[PDB]
């Protein structure tokens, strides 16, 4: 599913970081890049999720993941 | 039930631009703000509390909170306020 | 025929989703992905749409700003064009 | 009369005193540490709701939205100081092209 | 007299702080020395040690006729020198045209009810006029070369700048003997500068120290403080020792009511705005 | 003088901008001169840079007799020219009559207490009457068809169509010397057009701008201003210089009052109007 | 001047109301504005001599008040023939402001047919209040009677008819409109006293009448 994550979404978040040039091994890279990352918030919004003991993920499990590994998120309270 | 803060916000919003409006989604990461911001100030209050063996809370915590937390300018105006508020309300 | 350069439309693109704050993943596959990672840590998981939408601007969020860095690095080695050594001296000074 | 009517402030003293009250940071509470914390909010939420209006004003657009948020905040040093580490939805980033990438 | 800030720096004060205090608008010790320690704090590079050692080294070197005998009477003589007078009224009362008299009439001998000192004018709605100080001047018979001479001139963009010409002012007027410093729509730019209603204690102290430093030239200097005022201020009141109302009569002629004075009654008098001058009633 | 806003272009203002300028209804110079920045930021196409090059380049370039002896004598001889004067009264007193007799009588020499100039009629009531102007100047011999000639009318749809011919008053009195400006019903078009509540600032604003306009063409021509207001201001109390309060006596003749004057005392005269003129009551 | 036929009002408007002018008559209910609006129907048809137009009417009713046999009675009081007066009389009842606005283009291209010295338009005022009736709608009923009142003077000159317009005191751009104010109040019985509230001819002054079931004619205690 992570190839779903394509080539051209990746230039486009790569466009909104200024970039304007880019390697063809660039994409791989950063879809790994992004299932650490996601992999990490999910595995802390869930631990939220099952002391709740509930079967579905808020989206105050998520801000509180974010909040906990210092990337706080407004807009979703 | 539950609680925000977007009737203060958009009381605050209509003093500074009383023709300006705010979308649901901006409103929403206002509330996010002063929430993450009471979060902060009341947490390093509590903190000095402790450190100093005190079980209050009072403006002077509040106060010193903000001067570590707050950058430059922002605590300056903000301390000045604090104690402006709290100088109109005593009396 | 007309062609533009090679960087002109680049440039362009640069600042049209600097200009623009809509997200830049496709909807489906992103929570595909979401869901699939969800599994390995439980069963059962249903997800609320506010959840996933807020995993996906968080996400987005965060490459965008390793995409800043990752370019600051390739500059720094006199480079325009980005390469994997350049997002991994990145995550390496970020603690990542 | 209210608290905040007292204090000058839009703020909820009360609200804000109850907050810190249940909100275990402290055995007690003074009675004007809700009012400082409230106007410090309230100011706070004053600078950025001026700066944000700014840039609704130039957009042409009567309503605040999250862009103008972000665009207040992170072209303010000290506000962007403040909300370094904070994320923004919706809100994209400033416009920046390094000089290097530009023609000629 | 005035105390400029170079002789601050032999204090200890080391010179960077002091171009920074004149970026500010501070140019003398005097402007330094009567200010309290947060003035200095909010200048950008300026600490509050180097504001408390500002302070300390500071404290260690730290009637004119209107023209119009009708107005004269009205004001015994004419302007108090060393003190301000504010004149509120309608627009178009002749604030204006007083001042472009009074920017003449008080190079005028002190036997003709002048000061015999040269006249400043800060203007902040474009209305000032040289040929008007001309048409004055040889109105009562003084060179009007000489009274563009005796006025040094600067149009004030803003409040900020509106305070920083009187320090120039402050300056300059130690070089030449004056007698009148005008101030024309001085409460304008406090309305256009700071239009929030949020600024409003900021306008209040921006002006605040516009007029200690009015009252401070007027003492200094015994110069007469004229500001013009548009009604679309009570803390003038205090500060302003005689306050006249104008309101126009019809044709080139006005009349001037005084609506308060701790001194004078409240009583009026007639005058007239005439091409030369600002000049008696003639109905 | 005039200014025309033609000069604003060798500044380096594009064409454009003067163009949009003058769509918004500014032609002079002294137009866009006499206005602060936000005036030409809100006219469509102009940014704050181009209003800012346009105030800056443009700083750069920059008793009539009533006919009624009685009502003359309660002036003391008549409008004074180079000012506003405003005559409140119930509807029907002859605001409207009054207006067309002085569009006659301005041009009346001086000697017989006239201006020797030409009338204005903006007109927003339908109450416009050639014959009636043809009456008066056939009652003081003066000839009707000049009358007309020496009036330029059009109707005032609205308070931005009213504000606009001023504009074109201005530029026009240039060509012909003028002494007499009727705004008829001038409040009326700021109750009719600005209806609502909420856009009550929006009349003042607008009406403020037309005020400032005709004090300004007072002052540059030397005419009368007469405009009709009907009450179902005090705004134009500072602005007028003196007020008439006017009611009906039955038959065609009418009461005059002075319910506000600076200069004039509150009194009253008695005049008619009659198929010919404005003229003295005859009881 | 078209009498009104009660000389108390005759003298009270110096002899009748001006052709080619908008008269309007505000007062309480039941004052006899209708009446008067009857009334007159036959009197403009009256020769000028007796102090008519010699003209033709028009009645444009809004509140269901139009009576022939009003119109017969006046007629005969003053010896016209009513039927003739039925016949003179194009009547139309206009159902809105709308249609109040739209019968006046019928009534124009009619106008010009046959001559006419009155048009009525009765409860003018209250299509504007029963049609428009919310208060944001305010703005549509006054913009829409501002282009009526307009219509109205036009063919006021046009025809050198006169224009009778009907209010109810439970727009103010029509007293300096209306050339004709009568103010109404009710005396006890069928006997109404007037009053002139503004006129551009008349004097403020009042005068007392009856409606009798011939006429409006004076009041005779």
């Amino acid at each position: 599913n992570i190839q779903g994550i394509t080539k051209p979404a990746i230039r486009r978040l790569a466009r909104r970081g200024g970039v304007k040039r880019i390697s063809g091994l660039i994409y791989e890279e950063t879809r790994g890049v992004l299932k650490v990352f996601l992999e990490n918030v999910i595995r802390d919004a869930v631990t939220y999720t099952e002391h709740a003991k509930r079967k579905t993920v808020t989206a105050m499990d998520v801000v509180y993941a974010l909040k906990r590994q210092g990337r706080t998120l407004y807009g979703f309270g | 039930r539950k609680e925000s803060y977007s009737i203060y916000v958009y009381k605050v919003l209509k003093q500074v631009h009383p023709d300006t409006g705010i979308s649901s989604k901006a409103m929403g990461i206002m509330n996010s703000f002063v929430n993450d911001i009471f979060e902060r100030i009341a947490g390093e209050a509590s903190r000095l509390a402790h450190y100093n063996k005190r079980s209050t809370i009072t403006s002077r915590e509040i106060q010193t909170a903000v001067r570590l937390l707050l950058p430059g300018e922002l605590a300056k105006h903000a301390v000045s306020e604090g104690t402006k508020a709290v100088t109109k309300y005593t009396s | 025929p007309h062609r533009y350069r090679p960087g002109t439309v680049a440039l362009r693109e640069i600042r049209r989703y600097q200009k623009s704050t809509e997200l830049l993943i496709r909807k489906l596959p992103f929570q595909r992905l979401v869901r699939e990672i969800a599994q390995d840590f439980k069963t059962d998981l249903r997800f609320q749409s506010s959840a996933v939408m807020a995993l996906q601007e968080a996400c987005e969020a965060y490459l965008v700003g390793l995409f800043e860095d990752t370019n600051l690095c390739a500059i720094h080695a006199k480079r325009v064009t980005i390469m994997p050594k350049d997002i991994q001296l990145a995550r390496r000074i970020r603690g990542e | 009369k209210t608290r905040s009517s007292r204090a000058g402030l839009q703020f909820p003293v009360g609200r804000v005193h109850r907050l810190l009250r249940k909100g275990n940071y402290s055995e007690r509470v003074g009675a004007g540490a809700p009012v400082y914390l409230a106007a410090v909010l309230e100011y706070l939420t004053a600078e950025i709701l001026e700066l944000a209006g700014n840039a609704a004003r130039d957009n042409k657009k009567t309503r605040i939205i999250p862009r103008h948020l972000q665009l207040a905040i992170r072209n303010d040093e000290e506000l962007n100081k403040l909300l370094g580490r904070v994320t923004i939805a919706q809100g994209g980033v400033l416009p920046n092209i390094q000089a290097v990438l530009l023609p000629k | 007299g005035p105390q400029p800030i170079s002789r601050l720096e032999q204090c200890g004060i080391n010179a960077n702080d002091v171009k920074k205090l004149e970026e500010a608008g501070f140019h003398t010790v005097e402007a330094v020395a009567y200010a309290p320690k947060k003035e200095l704090i909010n200048i950008k590079g300026i600490s509050e040690a180097k504001a408390d050692k500002i302070l300390a080294e500071a404290a260690k070197l730290v009637q004119i006729t209107t023209g119009s005998k009708e107005l004269d009477k009205l004001l015994q003589g004419g302007i108090e020198t060393g003190s301000i007078t504010e004149m509120f009224g309608e627009f178009r009362t002749g604030k204006t045209q007083i001042c472009h008299t009074l920017a003449v009439t008080c190079q005028l001998p002190i036997d003709r009810g002048g000061g015999e000192g040269k006249a400043m004018y800060i203007d902040t709605e474009g209305t000032f006029r040289p040929e008007r100080l001309l048409a004055v001047a040889e109105r009562y018979g003084l060179s009007g070369s000489d009274v563009l001479d005796n006025v040094a001139y600067a149009r004030a963009f803003n409040t900020d700048h509106q305070t920083q010409l009187l320090y120039q002012a402050s300056a300059m007027m130690v070089e030449s003997r004056y007698a009148l410093l005008i101030v024309d729509s001085a409460t304008a730019l406090y309305r256009t500068d700071y239009s929030g209603r949020g600024e409003l204690s900021a306008r209040q102290m921006h002006l605040a120290r516009f007029l200690r430093m009015l009252l401070r030239l007027a003492d200094e200097f015994g110069v007469a403080v004229v500001i013009t005022n548009q009604v679309v201020g009570n803390i003038i009141a205090h500060a302003s020792t005689t306050r006249l109302y104008l309101r126009k009569g019809r044709g080139e002629t006005r009349i001037c009511k005084i609506y308060d004075s701790p001194c004078l009654p409240e009583a009026e008098a007639m005058f007239a705005i005439n091409a030369d001058g600002v000049g008696d009633a003639k109905d």
